[PDB]
RNA sequence: UAAUCUUAU
RNA sequence: AAGUAAUUAAUAUUAGUAAAACAAUAAGUUAUAAAUAAAUAGAAUAAUAUAUAUAUAUAAAAAAAUAUAUAUUU
RNA sequence: AAUUUAAUAUAACUAUUAAUAGAAGGUUACUAAUAAAUUAAUAAUUAAUUUUAAAACCUAAAGGUAAACCUUUAUAUUAAUAAUGUUAUGAAUAAUUAUUAAUAAUAAUAAACUAAGUGAACUGAAACAUCUAAGUAACUUAAGGAUAAGAAAUCAACAGAGAUAUUAUGAGUAUUGGUGAGAGAAAAUAAUAAAGGUCUAAUAAGUAUUAUGUGAAAAAAAUGUAAGAAAAUAGGAUAACAAAUUCUAAGACUAAAUACUAUUAAUAAGUAUAGUAAGUACCGUAAGGGAA
């Protein structure tokens, strides 16, 4: 038989559930494009110098 | 641009995926529950009032920063001000010489 | 500190048994009463399986003289028999403890509290006995918190009718069997 | 003497 | 039925390359400078030691020791 | 058409490399059998995949026992019916047979490799006592196909790296030793290697640290006894202190290169006394030894 969860463990579980419920940070296409453009600019600058 | 982004090293790419640059993360230590909580800083948990260790441990953070420096993608990473690490030319310039060097 | 002599221990990984699968050759008679303790049961200082030793195993080392003539000695922990009060169980529980463990108990403010601390370190330095004690306490706490309603009679009412129905078809039906049938329902 | 410990039922 | 093998070090002979060799991914080992416990020292100011370098000593020499120099570096 | 040479077998072991995978003995008998399906490709077929029958007794752990035997009673109850004969007053009580439903059972399981516990001595030091042999042999326990380790309270040195494992150089260098016998790193650079990072923790206290007793020949992290902190404004790291630097313990997961066994393939300046029998004959009360 599985051992029951103590108070602290339950509270931690609840916190984890709350965290999951919130909207997750996800890397957008736009952000990637912005990064990629900046990388390209950096490469161009390196080539120049 | 997308292809150039993809060509970035793996660790850096992974970091960008899981802590994206749209969110302006805090310079100072924050609540662990916060959305803008910096993964490089030790954030305090609001209930227990204990400082959690940084989500990216210090070595990993340093590696990520060096990768960003290499590919010119520093400002898209969250700030490393209040983490005590400086890097390369900035570190060289900003540092005070040791007491032993200046005053033997 | 570390818990090397505890967390080194490995136990045979039991395969998860599906309801429709074939039996193992040796199935036990009486069922498992307690949960499985992650770190098994100590196979060295078996003295400590019976008590709350706080992960304090016997050391072996060297008696060394003025001549540096090394001779093997052992260093036992300061074990002590101690009947300490459980608030949850409403009885005092007598066990072997290290003096260190007794000190920790005193610091934490009770024996139940010591048992139920959620940290992994505590779990490691609980014994199998300590794990069983913890389970007993935790289960009791859960019962106190949450009584069943906050069904048996209905079952008792239906049972004789069910038996009669069975008899009318042709077969006899015993309670235990009825209980077994209508556990999940 | 509800520190400890020994015995008997 | 009895001087064998492995990992090393020092000599010798030959063969390859040679002020370089082995290796070529870099790194390393040996050589190319002698000393000194060690240190920030180290080889003709106008030539053979009568000069120079180092260690002792010293203002700098001398003094003991070893090493370095007389078209081409060994 | 035959002969020869080289290679290949159900039919050798050994070493290496590569690839793949993690596996029944005995005893004597009322002897311990099998049946099928689907799918290609040339009705029978061979091959692949799947299902299915039987299978005694012994091999610690149903209960015994002097292994291959004995005793338990699943060709059992308990109940419900049906058929039969007897007892006492259509109904009741026991027995036998035949259906239906309900109730439990079968450890022969590797060895090597791994981790943990305890831990010698001969021996070396030309003696021997610290030291060595050596955390070796051995015994004991526990796991998995591997285990262990592993994403820095790590190294380094003001420049930097940026997980663990194995090997080469570093280097027999630093280091250490009755400064004897002898023992001996790390950084760094290369390979091998896999996608190698990633949260699972409400961020860790009788914990760090201290005293003391022990503790891998150098280099600690451990540990019995007892005192015992701090919040990132902090904490760990070096005799010590000051500066600086670096990392975040007391919560976790992890392929891969590796070890061992077996199989298959290939290569043998290997074996015919390292070439298949036999762990037999025989020796011993026994553990055990062991032929031709
Ligand atoms: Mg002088
Ligand atoms: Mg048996
Ligand atoms: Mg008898
Ligand atoms: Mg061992
Ligand atoms: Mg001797
Ligand atoms: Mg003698
Ligand atoms: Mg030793
Ligand atoms: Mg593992
Ligand atoms: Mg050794
Ligand atoms: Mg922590
Ligand atoms: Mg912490
Ligand atoms: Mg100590
Ligand atoms: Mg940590
Ligand atoms: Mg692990």
């Amino acid at each position: 038989p599985e051992m029951p969860l103590t108070e602290v463990r339950k509270s931690h579980l609840a916190e984890k559930k709350e965290l999951a419920e919130r909207e997750v940070p996800k890397l957008t296409e736009e952000d990637m494009e912005a990064i990629g453009a900046r990388v390209f600019e950096f490469l161009e600058k390196q080539k120049r110098e | 641009y997308k292809q150039y982004f993809d060509s970035l090293p793996l660790k850096l790419k992974s970091f960008f995926q899981r802590y994206p640059p749209s969110i302006k993360y805090s310079p100072v230590s924050t609540s662990t529950k916060a959305i803008n909580a910096n993964p490089f800083l030790p954030n305090k948990h609001p209930v227990t009032q204990r400082f959690h260790d940084p989500k990216y441990s210090l070595r990993r953070m340093s590696d990520v920063y060096k990768l960003a420096l290499r590919y010119g993608v520093e400002e898209f990473l969250p700030p490393i001000e209040n983490t005590k690490k400086l890097f390369f030319e900035e570190k060289y310039n900003k540092k005070t010489l040791m007491k032993g060097v200046l005053l033997p | 500190r570390q818990w090397r002599l505890i967390e080194t221990r490995k136990i045979a990984k039991q395969p998860n048994y599906q309801v429709g699968d074939a039996k193992p050759l040796h199935m036990p008679k009486e069922r498992k009463k307690f949960p499985d303790y992650k770190y098994g049961e100590s196979n060295i200082f078996k003295q400590s399986n019976k008590g709350l030793y706080g992960g304090s195993f016997v050391q072996f080392g060297n008696n060394i003289s003025e001549s540096k003539a090394k001779t093997r000695k052992k260093w036992l922990p300061n074990v002590v028999k101690k009947g300490l009060w459980s608030e949850t169980l409403n009885r005092k529980i007598s066990i072997k403890m290290t003096a260190k463990v007794l000190k920790t108990i005193s610091k934490e403010g009770g024996i139940d509290n010591y048992l139920t601390k959620e940290k992994s370190a505590r779990i490691k330095e609980l014994g199998p006995t300590g794990w069983k004690l913890r389970y007993r306490v935790l289960k009791r706490k859960d019962e106190i918190e949450n009584p069943p309603h906050k069904r048996r009679r209905l079952m008792s009412f239906l049972y004789p009718l069910e038996k009669l129905e069975y008899r009318s078809v042709g077969k006899d039906l015993n309670y235990k069997k009825f209980v077994e049938l209508f556990a999940d329902v």
